[PDB]
């Protein structure tokens, strides 16, 4: 699998592929690895499917309980800290998962958490089997003076490179830009196909 | 000589301790709500206190989910602990079934909790009544959960000190499927006719939901219209 | 001076607390049912309340299985907790034996549970009586479980405030193996003659099962025929 | 002022609470049994109730094994829980020793259980007496276990409301080693002379065992002979 | 073993074979791997026999308790979520089972759950030893514009291919179409033999 | 006003509850025993009851080992539980030390058990006294353990309703080291002079042990000699 | 006759034990505080005791964080235990969320803890009221938590023996958003008008926080200015 | 009205229940002991009972070590349990430190144990006083441990019914460092002057230890010298 | 009628049980202490008892560390248990932080322990007051911890029966930073003026510490100087 998360000026963009295997044997050509975890932050998936979905369910539950107790959204440092403490209360029966949570509260963030609960701030991050490819292209092309359209084009070029050069990733890309103004918006697949055909990465 | 323990009936066969908890509910301020054409609302009277009070933490209406909400009356201590258990049971419900499918068994969990404490010695019951409200897979819902643990789902009620007068009004005036505004104003008139002479109805918190939407709380100036 | 604890007998040798729980059963609305030629039914009176009640959550009749079902009277709090334990014991029974083979020990589990609380101090009993009914490997079954834990298994009873008048009627009118409809109408007449003068019998919930079939609940207009 | 707790003696030195449990036994219907030439029987009076009663679950006689069986009187609630513990202790006994070798310590397990609750506060005892009967490695056995926990093995007794009159009859009429039929008819006469004037003895359940055989329950028409 | 589950327009079709081994040594030429789990959804079996039957018993019990508490049938997302949480509360003493639950609530679904509790939505799925064969023929012939008869013919062709090209699967096929209209109907074996003799896959 | 709880002393400083348990011992039948030249015996009065009683389970004398044995008086329920704990403690003692080396700490275990229940609220003590007897590494032993837990080892005592009259006799007639028969007849005369006028001494159970031998119980006709 | 247990209501429906804990709060010295333009302060009266007191350990104001702080009145024992639970709760909150995001549920935890002890028998409540104050993600906060567990967040209050007179002053004199100094002097006048005649206001501890800053406690000579 | 629970003080401020345990000590027979030139002894009065008593198990003096020993008075039940706890604490002490280094904290373990039961409801204290005595790393030791748990370490005391008269004698006659024999005879005169008129001092058990030696108990004829 | 349980207030709002524990403190002998120029001392009155008493175990002053020490008054039983908990908490404190950094939270641990027992039913509080004293990272410290759990650190106090008279003296005579000797003699005069007429002040134990040094106890002849 692969993930990507890119922080720019006043937004943060995350995207995954949708191919679940679960065997060698690619079994599901349309899964779901990008989740809305709250109204201003989301969470991606790059690990064992069952453990990752249980962590998504628990974090949806805990953040909704949080916002319903305090009427304020959770800070991104707080959600990564909570996720780190949860993953590190059990590490000798651990969750084989590589999580990545990003979102905006007063400034956009994207955080990475490994299977032992190591939280660390960075402006662009990625996890999964097809991770070094998207790190390569993000290192080569990424600038922090981009717009939202330039950011999502960079994301689509990244995940397209990972699909062309990796076995585990593949299938249709789904992308969701989360910003302070419009809130959590997941792009429809028709606009994503339009961006792919505009960039000329289709075959 | 029998109204001392939670575990003893009278020779008539009554639980005077449970009924005294129901009396302790009666000392709290009136709060009502009804469902209408695609959704439910709630209304809660608040005699406006010390202006030092930040309004954020005197809301008798509380959001247990984006799709379930409720209101209390009675012992504010037990009230708060109850709305906490409502939230936590909503979370456990939502995670073992993917979503809050039925509001009814959220109210069941809360009612079984309030039930048990009417039974065992060394415990007193909760002196609070709760009026849950929301949207589920079935549609608009509106329960009321009393100290003993009776649940009766309504499409309108009150609780609190006015409850008899408000349900008396609604029992002879309320007509279902009103468009939201007209419903609210009927409920405001219901709340009005429960006060005593000379008392002027201050600004009450009111909030609603419609089918396919989340909650919203009318802010004080949207409330101010219906005065 | 002895009716204060669950654990003390009188010099006559009675358990006044247990009997007071039986008195608390008597404050609940009448519910009856009988078995007939291949199957059993149940009838439960409901004085129709606040029309605001969505009818779903005031059903005194409750399905504990597709093949066992029951009805309560008394403290609605304890009643609900009891029907929950009936369902859970039906599930554990069905998984340790592949199927609900005998209804009798489902009723045994419920009865031993209600039994134990008549014994230990620091606990009051359940103020509810339950009438189970269904189809097993043997056929039509119909128990009644009271607060103390007595089970006696009828082919007809009532519980509730009318219970004496209804069982008085059935004790001199009922005849076994009626075809379902005729049976229902006899039970309706039984329920009728338990009210007080002037009271008009409203619409009661009635449901049945026949050998080899699941339950069904007569909806209000199939009920409306026998008025 | 002392008959309130299970744990306090009188200045005479009596346990009034235990004796009141023995009084609660006395409110149950008479049941007797004796052993004879190679085996034991039991007789239990039943005033025939609602014909709605499926006879299967009002049998005061209950089979704890294919080779041990018993009968109760008193609180039907405690009675049922007791016959359950008798069955479970018979099973644990039979698995730790390959077979129910002695009936006496089955009755010991039941008696120690009933004993303990006469001792600790916060618990009331069992208001039931039990008459065990069967065949072991030694032969015919017949105990009686009372609320306090006393066991005395007899070759004949009763329990229940008649018990004094029945044991008064047997104390001056019974002769051992009767062939089964003659024994049963003697026990029927014993049960007869315990009723009050005008009362006609209805059909009582009677069952027996002989050395090398299992139980059988005389069905109602084999019972009907000895009327 | 093999399973198959196919979602079409307004129905969902599941089928298994019936051959249980339990050794190498095929021991039972007529088992049962297709179970009615509720009045509008069913569950198939492709794992260790004991663990799979215990999971079938527990899910029958829990869904019946559910419907008896709420008088509504369980959503398919809810039953897969429940099954995933149950399988992932114990994964270090795990159930060696590959479950597949399908059914219709307001739209037909068929879900797949591995031994670690990874739930994922897909329109056609299969599990068991003879799984890649039926995935091959479903990928080659499957279209979402089929009828119920075309669907069950595709299912019979699939499981017949898996029987002809696998050792673990075999024996008589049983199929149950679950739809919203007629509810759970399991086809009798005479109609299945008629469809086999019509398609000409008999020898 | 102080004889209600096990935990309260009087202003004299007495435990009236413990003493009432000692009074409850006094309602049981007399049982005595002494040691002699190489060994100890026991004698227990039995007013012969219902001939239905199989004699195997009314023996007040009970074998706790092949080399220790005892007899009770009081609440037969507590008595039985006590002789059970005596057997189990004898087993634990014998397995942790290879053999029952000293009878004294078997009696200690029993006495500490009976001790503790004279102390804690929510528990009543045992209304039984026990007279242990046997052969150890030291020789003939004969204890008596009362409800409070006092042990005093004697070379003769009684317990029960006669106890004062029997120990009064033995206190002025008994002489040590009698050959077994002469000892038994002295103890029989002791038991005789404790009855009331008109009462004829029936057949009492008597059993003995000598140094290097096991127990034996004199059967009824070896008993019948000393009448 | 009802003010003896925490678990019994009056026939009016009051909890006299809870209210007596509120009375035990009233015996402690007055302490007040308010929020202002960007931040909150606290004032606590101290009648200067034995000069032997090192001033460090009689501070009624206590720092629960660098950004939350509070003050007590009542049983100093319970007060101290409470401020300990406030600190530990702030730590757990800060570690599960990276920072003390909201002061409100620190106060909620303290309130639920104080709530629970007003409910269960065998426990008496805390006879202390607490006034929390600080800066969070929202801004200036100022709660008061009473014995029953009621929290109401103010922009000003007192607690203690003066509380009525101080809140009476603030209810007619206080005006929001004062620059810190002017606010303090208003609160000093508030504290002044709560004493009795002849009493001279000694030096009270006062401390404050502003948005983006930590606490500081005015030392005695910065306090000495406002005398 | 306050001498009923262990946990309630009087308005004077006394624990009447603890003092009643001290009264229960007063009903036991007198036992004394003192230290002298290199070592300590003990003396215990015994009114010689039933000659049937084997002397081995009525010794009020008991060896808790080869180097510590003690004597009791009061409830013989609690006394025995206490001397058991003294032995076990001596063993745990000796194994965690290689040897019984100080007698004082053996007496501390016993004292804290007896202390705790004077505090908690549902427990009554021990009605026994203990006088420990022995040789440690420091030398001759002699404590007394009362029901409340007070230890005061003497060079002489008594306990029991005489205790005031004996300590009255020793308070005006005893002189330290007597050679063992002279000390014993002084203590015998002390024990003598505590009896009532007409009573003849029987043979009391006496035992001693000297620095570097173990215990020995004077046998009855070495005792017989000092009569 | 309210001074019976630890958990009930009066309608004035007092804990009469806690106050009676404070009264039980008042029955113990006076003990004082103050800090001075670089360090603290303690003084404890002892009415000299039986010369049999080894002086090692009647010291009201006890060393909880080489750098913390304290003194008690009241129930000697609870007193001892308390000084034990002080030592153990000092050890746990010293191991989790490398050293006893602050004396204040040693006194906190002790006070929280004494606090909790004023709260829960079924427990009575400790009837002891403690005066801790020592040197920490800050310097000389001197607390007093009462039965309820109040800690106030002083630079001088007493406890016990004289406490009012001694603190009355110190409240009008004591001047800080006295060189050690002059301080001690002032404290001796303080102790003197608390006795009653005719009573001669015997030899009291006195001990001190200075900054950078350990404790020492003035032996009786260094004490004898200040008589």
């Amino acid at each position: 699998t692969t993930t990507v998360g890119i922080t720019l000026k006043d937004a943060v963009i995350m995207a995954t592929e949708r191919r679940v295997t679960m065997e060698n044997f690619i079994m599901h050509k349309n899964g779901k690895k990008l989740f809305q975890i709250d109204t201003y932050t989301g969470m991606t998936i790059a690990g064992l499917v069952g453990d990752a979905q249980v962590l998504v369910r628990y974090m949806k539950a805990e953040l909704e309980l949080y916002r319903l107790q305090r009427r304020v959204n959770m800070p991104i440092e707080a959600v990564a800290t909570l996720l780190s403490n949860m993953l590190n209360q059990v590490k000798y029966m651990p969750y084989m998962v590589q999580l990545l949570v990003g979102g905006i509260d007063t400034a956009p963030h994207v955080f990475s958490i490994d299977a032992a609960g190591g939280s660390v701030e960075d402006i662009y991050a990625s996890t999964g089997s097809g991770s070094p490819f998207v790190y390569g292209v993000l290192e080569s092309q990424y600038s922090e003076k981009m717009t939202v359209d330039e950011g999502v084009d960079l994301v689509i070029r990244a995940i397209s490179a990972a699909k062309q050069r990796d076995s585990a990733s593949g299938g249709m890309i789904d992308v969701a830009v989360i910003t302070r103004k419009d809130g959590y918006v997941q792009l429809p697949t028709d606009q994503i196909e339009s961006r792919i055909r505009k960039l000329g990465l289709i075959l | 000589a029998y109204d001392r323990a939670i575990t003893v009936f009278s020779p008539d066969g009554r639980l005077f301790q449970v009924e005294y908890a129901r009396e302790a509910v009666k000392k709290g301020s009136t709060a009502l709500g009804m469902k209408f054409a695609n959704g439910v609302l709630l209304i809660s009277d608040k005699k406006v206190r010390s202006r030092l009070i930040e309004q954020n933490s005197i809301e008798a209406i509380q959001l247990i989910d984006d799709y379930v909400a409720a209101v209390t009356s009675g012992l504010v201590a037990d009230a708060r602990v109850l709305v906490d258990f409502a939230r936590i049971s909503a979370q456990q419900e939502k995670v073992t079934y993917g979503s809050l499918v039925n509001i009814e068994n959220l109210v069941k969990r809360v009612a079984d909790q309030m039930q048990q404490y009417t039974q065992y010695g060394g415990v007193r019951p909760y002196g609070v009544s709760l009026i849950f409200a929301g949207i589920d897979q079935i549609g608009p819902r509106l329960f009321d959960c009393d100290p003993a643990g009776t649940i009766n789902e309504y499409k309108a009620t009150a609780i609190g000190s006015g409850k008899d007068a408000v349900v008396s009004f609604l029992e002879r005036e309320y007509k279902e499927n009103l468009p939201e505004k007209e419903a609210v104003t009927l409920g405001i008139k219901a709340l009005k006719s429960s006060l005593e002479e000379g008392e002027e109805l201050k600004a009450p918190e009111i909030a609603s939901i419609t089918v396919g939407n989340k909650y919203r709380i009318y802010d004080q100036e949207e409330v101010k219209k219906f005065l």
